[PDB]
């Protein structure tokens, strides 16, 4: 079955109709101002006319900045664009951290493009070139036969699929892809054994077109043209042996996407969904990635941005004395609309531990359950729902389908938390 | 090389006569009809 | 040179390595572009000159290696659904892969009746899955075509299935060298299931039949049964042109026919049993003759006479 | 039948179809016929080195 | 390894029935320095014979297991001095016509890494492609290393391979980094690590 | 009469007739033919003389 | 699921001039004359089968994999040739289905959907 | 005689240095114009 | 040098020499001023693609 | 079997002029021992080892 993360238990915000955050609901507990904060976030996303707007979640480690950034994720559906990120994934080897921002802030703008499909699917008649600028192949179905004049591009592909005759295939003409799925089922009889496999010949039209929604990204069509692996011709093949580094997209190409984007949607084949982009751990970004973020944040293309920061007074890395109050830039700062999260009383804290007990399939008693909270209050929320896991594997082992206290005592006594660590360093 | 021949006409003979058995098939149908 | 093998495996301990790569090898780029191109308004004589020297060159240099080098370089544009997908969508599919799977290791052939056209595809494709050879009936075949297709399945026991339409026509297909006969699902209407359960009693006229009825537990489809009741031309300009000898021989063969078979055939295989152990034999007794005259011709003093540059020039010292 | 047809196989309801990638035309990048005249230089100032 | 004498094929009334022309050996006559000997061949080695270009006088080798033909050359005593192609007239072999005994090679555990992480390729587009990209030294996987490990333990098990650990001198060690120690604790503590 | 049944439909079901292949030309031909003997020996058979 | 047919190989036929072949295999059980088309003859030609080889062909794919030189065949020629060391006939039908577990990391798939012969980077880890 | 898919019309390009030299510093440079790759 | 170069197709049989001193056998005193850095760049990787493999180059 | 073109006969230089270069007879015998001493480095050795092509590298740099 399904593996059980940190972060299974969320599955919204728990907002009513009127936005105001249930006290326990969608997996979540507490935190009401920011999920309420984080529903208007969610308003503004799926209005989708703002671009650019930064939200910074600020607290406490274990406060759930993550979990009301996925609970975001939740609310907005797979349709909409969640790229996650983390601060320290700007640091590449092969490109910019600015082009690695850039990236992300691309591919958090999402686009489902309507296209046409041209296929040519058949049993291969007969396949006739004639000098080269031609290829004169049949093609049976069980609609009928047909006979089709193909570029020189798709006879080669078809040499390359190694396609004579009898042979069932599938010609994308948009892409000029072959496939040789395998010969016809016609000929299964001919030999006791054979080495090749048989498939039916295809029952629809030799000529095929079909409309398709494709699920795209800015950031692929920047990679796809910026890396083209379309046509056929030596140079660019010589340049598919190459290693496929990650390269420093023009901006001129960004703005080349925007126009052909731009004419789709005027056409109607396509429909821009910008997405969100989540940086946690936003504080590891250098000065000069959040000075990137401040002209990244005026583009009218930006998607929503959405920041985590538990850091205090943490000096901004790459100033090497500058102490700002997230470990943020206050100019950066000055672009976001912070949303603060509270640390948890024990109420909450021991509704949190029963719902990760329910996630985790773990039967916990009353005693149990308030020996964990009690727990941790001591040491912390994270210590006490890692415990459950551990309990419930001993009470499997005493042959009890429960958590009782002395298997969380037991637990609680093998491992250690950073407080009990910390005193016998 | 007289025996691939005469296979040949073997091949034809049976086609022949499968035919002529579907013709009297038809035939049959036919006066039936 | 340098040493280099092949035995290194990646994670499984186990094959060739390009069936390793060809069974995880999946991803599609979501887009696919060809590289853009330079517009220029009549491009300069030596600007195009240089691209046409160029490409030319690179190819009748690739030329050698051009399969390699597209085999290499050619993008995953297409991943189909893979062919398991059917019989795993289908738990009658699932079923019917070890009913077939028996079936066949115990020597019976199956025919396999299902009112759908379209599901009548998916057992083809289902079928090569399990590499099992049929000929397909349909509603589309006419009368003549039925009975051909029909009788070439009675011929040919090396053809396992019989993929038959309830909604076709079984006017003269009385003989079927079948076994069993598998019912893939219950027709709706009570016209044709019960003209096809009158075919199956008419194959179960002589010899013993079985019928098997897939039906999906805890659906309509169990519910459904138990009850149901709430209600030529060819050959002969073939024949044309035939030149005179032939014509004659289509009489001759007419009348007197043949028979390559007589009974005895298994004679020749005890007689090449018999050829090749008298081969075996008279294949070691010219070996062990070769031998011996082998042995004859290293009798007699092997050398006689020296070089002279080899005779006069000390040739060696003793040591 | 639609419940019958899901029954005998969910292929008939809704095909698995092939999964493809996204054909995007090639960027035509226009730019005068005068630029790739460059770096060219004058014959008649072109020594043999 | 010989001079081909008698390239004879040995004809028979043999097959399984037949009315063709039937063999059931292959006679390859090998003159060496020291003396000549017929050896008998699967039927099937008549194949390389051609498809390598050997005649009578010509120099081959018969790989007693692979059984696959090789012609090094002619003969160099059908040489003249008034024939001007070269790299075909190999001399005559010496010693016995059933002889190549013992290949002994010494090499690291890093030759064999290096060898399997990057193949020669010198036969197609990695030829040609690779050659012309600079090789630079590449972070080699533990899965390889892994897999030399196997190989070299299958190799020590078939008797082929003898193992003989050395000794890594690291002179100024204290000019490796804290890194370089901490990854200095884990490589002392592998099986297979030297003195 | 028996002539015109086809190998089936004949109550007297006689045994493996299977119909193998008639070859049918392949011109001249090189024979591969390797077969078990507790030994296996190997026989090259050349249809022609020119081959 | 594989369908692989293992048995061995007691004799077998190739005719060339394209070419027309039969091959007989045996198990304990049973025996079985196949009669070849191109590919498969090509295949075998490639792996040089000869009577008496332990050989497994997979139905899809027809490629040919020998265990070994059997117990009844066994010695081979009276030739050059080498030693000898001999395996079993196997035992059962010749097609015999059977489940193949293959296992593999994430690191691999990532590495050989990647680059188009990124698979030789999770040797030299140049990914 | 170029062939592509009713007067002689004028065509204006404005071409900045950069586009200049990266078409030119290359056979075919001017994909580095949008890959980076200069 | 031996180099040749085809400088049009003047379709009155696109372009045609001038007549200034339009003999065909031409010779005038050039000079081409170059660094040694130049000299140093064009010998440090094959010509590009006249050759075999400087093609690849 | 290597054979190196090194120029054009001495029975012209009468009308021709390209890449090729023109040399006068070899005197002689035809067939000639020689001793050529090669000065390198074993830097350039390395170099040279180093790839397939790696000769190159003696120019670029590139090593
Ligand atoms: N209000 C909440 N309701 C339910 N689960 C929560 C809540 N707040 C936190 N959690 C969870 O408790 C665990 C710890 O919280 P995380 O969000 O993973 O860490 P974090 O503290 O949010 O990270 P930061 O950036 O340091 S605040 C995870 O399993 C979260 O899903």
């Amino acid at each position: 079955t399904q593996r059980i993360a940190s972060h299974s238990h969320v599955k919204g915000l728990g907002l009513d109709e009127s936005g105001l955050a249930k006290q326990a609901a969608s997996g979540l507990v507490g935190q009401e101002n920011a999920r309420e904060a984080c529903g208007v976030i969610v308003e503004l996303i799926k209005s989708k006319k703002m671009a650019g707007r930064a939200v910074l979640l600020a607290g406490p480690p274990g406060t759930g900045k993550t979990a009301l950034a996925l609970a975001i994720a939740q609310e907005l559906g797979s349709k909409v664009p969640f790229c996650p990120m983390v601060g320290s994934e700007v640091y590449s080897t092969e490109i910019k951290k600015t082009e690695v921002l850039m990236e992300n802030f691309r591919r958090a703008i999402g686009l489902r493009i309507k296209e046409t499909k041209e296929v040519y699917e058949g049993e291969v008649t007969e396949l006739t070139p004639c000098e080269i600028s031609h290829v004169i192949i049949g093609l049976k179905t069980a609609k009928g036969t047909k006979q089709l004049k193909l570029d020189p591009s798709i006879f080669e592909s078809l040499q390359k699929e190694r396609v004579e005759a009898g042979d069932v295939i599938y010609i994308e003409a948009n892409s000029g892809a072959v496939k040789r799925q395998g010969r016809c089922d016609t000929y299964a009889t001919e030999f006791d054994l054979e080495a090749e496999e048989y498939v039916p010949l295809p029952k629809g039209d030799v000529h095929k077109k079909k409309e398709i929604i494709q699920d795209v990204t800015l950031h692929d069509l920047d990679v796809a043209n910026a890396r083209p692996q379309g046509g056929q011709d030596i140079l660019s093949m010589m340049g598919q042996l190459m290693k496929p580094k990650k390269t420093e997209i023009t901006d001129k190409l960004r703005g080349e996407i925007n126009k052909v984007v731009n004419k789709y949607i005027d056409q109607g084949i396509a429909e821009l969904v910008p997405g969100v982009l989540f940086v946690d751990e936003v504080h590891m970004l250098d000065i000069e990635c959040f000075t990137y973020l401040h002209r990244a944040l005026e583009s009218s293309i930006a998607p929503i941005v959405i920041f985590a920061s538990n850091r205090g007074n943490c000096v901004i890395r790459g100033t090497e004395d500058i102490t700002s109050p997230h470990g943020i830039p206050l100019d950066l700062l000055d672009r976001v609309m912070i949303i603060r999260t509270m640390l948890y009383t024990p109420q909450e804290m021991k509704q949190i531990i029963k719902i990760r007990a329910q996630t985790e399939g773990i039967n916990i008693s009353e005693e149990a359950l308030n020996h964990l909270g009690e727990i941790g209050t001591k040491t912390t929320l994270r210590y006490s729902v890692q415990l459950l896991t551990p309990a419930n594997l001993l009470a499997k082992i005493n042959g009890k389908d429960s958590i009782e206290k002395e298997h969380v005592e037991e637990i609680s006594e093998l491992f250690y938390d950073a407080k009990s660590s910390a005193k016998i360093l | 090389e007289i025996e691939c021949f005469w296979s040949n006409i073997e091949q034809v003979v049976e086609i022949k006569l499968r035919v002529e058995l579907e013709e009297k098939r038809k035939k049959a149908l036919n006066l039936q009809k | 040179e340098s040493p280099s093998e092949l035995m290194l495996t990646l994670c499984r301990c186990g094959e060739s390595l390009q069936d390793v790569i060809d069974r995880v090898a999946f991803v599609i780029p979501p887009v696919v572009a060809a590289p853009p191109s330079l517009r220029v308004p009549r491009p300069p004589p030596l600007y195009s000159h240089r691209m046409r020297i160029l490409r030319q060159g690179l190819r009748e240099h690739a030329a050698p290696y051009f399969q390699q080098l597209r085999q290499t370089t050619a993008p995953r544009l297409l991943q189909f659904p893979e062919l398991r997908l059917v019989q795993f969508d289908s738990g009658k599919l699932e079923a019917l892969a070890i009913l077939l799977q028996k079936l066949k290791s115990e020597g019976r052939r199956v025919l396999i009746l299902s009112q759908m056209i379209l599901m009548l595809d998916i057992l083809e494709m289902f079928l090569n899955f399990h590499y099992l050879t049929y000929v397909r009936i349909d509603e589309n075949a006419s009368s003549e075509q039925r009975q051909e297709l029909m009788r070439s399945f009675n011929r040919d026991r090396r053809i396992f299935c019989a993929i038959l339409s309830t909604h076709s026509r079984t006017t003269g297909i009385n003989l079927v060298e079948a076994d069993t006969v598998v019912f893939y699902d219950n027709d709706l209407n009570p016209v044709m299931d019960a003209k096809a359960q009158e075919w199956c009693d008419r194959i179960g006229r002589c010899k013993d039949i079985h019928i098997y009825r897939l039906v999906s537990g805890n659906s309509i489809e169990e519910k459904l049964l138990k009850n149901g009741t709430k209600d030529l031309e060819e050959l002969a300009d073939f024949m044309e042109q035939l030149t005179p000898i032939e014509k004659y021989a289509l009489n001759y063969l007419e009348l007197f026919h043949t028979s390559i078979e007589q009974e005895k055939e298994r004679n020749s295989e005890d007689a090449v049993m018999t050829a090749v152990r008298a081969w075996e034999f008279w294949n070691l007794k010219t070996l062990q003759e070769r031998e011996a005259r082998l042995r004859l011709e290293q009798e007699e003093a092997e050398l006689l006479t020296y070089t002279r540059e080899d005779a006069y020039s000390m040739e060696y010292v003793y040591e | 039948v639609r419940l019958q047809r899901i029954c005998n196989h969910p292929g008939l309801v809704e095909p698995r179809h092939p999964g493809s990638s996204y054909v995007a035309g090639p960027l035509e990048y226009p730019s005068a016929s005068l630029i790739l005249k460059a770096l060219e230089r004058d014959f008649w100032k072109e020594a043999d080195l | 390894e010989g001079e081909v004498t008698e390239l004879t094929p040995c004809e028979t009334e043999n097959p399984m029935g037949g009315y063709g022309k039937t063999i059931s050996h292959v006679i390859i006559g090998l003159k060496t320095a020291k003396g000549t000997k017929q050896l008998k061949l699967d039927p099937s080695i008549f194949e390389s014979l051609q498809k390598e270009r050997v005649e009578a006088g010509d120099v081959i080798y018969i790989e007693a297991n692979s059984g696959a033909v090789k012609r090094q050359g002619r003969c160099d005593t059908y040489a003249t001095e008034f024939d001007l192609e070269a790299e075909e007239y190999v001399p005559l072999p010496k010693g016995d016509v059933h002889k190549k005994k013992e290949i002994i090679q010494d090499v690291t555990l890093h030759d064999l890494d290096v060898a399997n992480a990057r193949p020669q390729g010198g036969q197609d587009i990695l030829s040609m492609m690779g050659q012309l990209m600079k090789p630079k030294k590449t972070e080699i996987t533990d899965k390889l290393r892994g897999e030399i490990n196997k190989v070299v333990n299958k190799y020590i098990d078939q008797g082929i391979a003898e193992l003989v650990p050395g000794v890594l001198f690291v002179d100024e060690v204290h000019m490796l980094d804290i890194e370089c120690f901490t990854y200095l604790h884990r490589a002392l503590e592998s099986s297979i690590a030297p003195i | 009469n028996l002539r015109s049944l086809e190998t089936y439909e004949r109550l007297e079901a006689d045994k493996k007739k299977q119909v193998h292949k008639k070859r049918k030309c392949p011109g001249p031909i090189i024979t591969y033919h390797s077969v078990t003997v507790r030994c296996s020996r190997t026989f090259i058979t050349f249809s022609d003389d020119a081959t | 699921e594989t369908e692989i047919i293992e048995g061995e190989v007691v004799e077998i036929q190739i005719d060339r001039p394209s070419k027309v072949g039969k091959l007989t295999l045996k198990t304990t059980e049973m025996e079985t004359i196949y009669d070849l088309g191109t590919k498969m003859i090509e295949s075998l030609t490639k792996d040089k089968v000869q009577a008496g080889d332990v050989i497994t062909i997979d139905k899809a794919t027809g490629k040919i994999s020998k265990l070994g030189r059997s117990f009844t065949r066994a010695r081979d020629y009276d030739a050059m040739g080498s030693q000898t060391k001999f395996v079993q006939c196997p035992d059962g039908e010749l097609q015999k289905r059977k489940e193949v577990v293959h296992t593999v990391s994430l690191h691999e798939i990532d590495v050989i959907n990647s680059r188009t012969q990124g698979f030789l980077a999770l040797f030299s880890g140049d990914t």
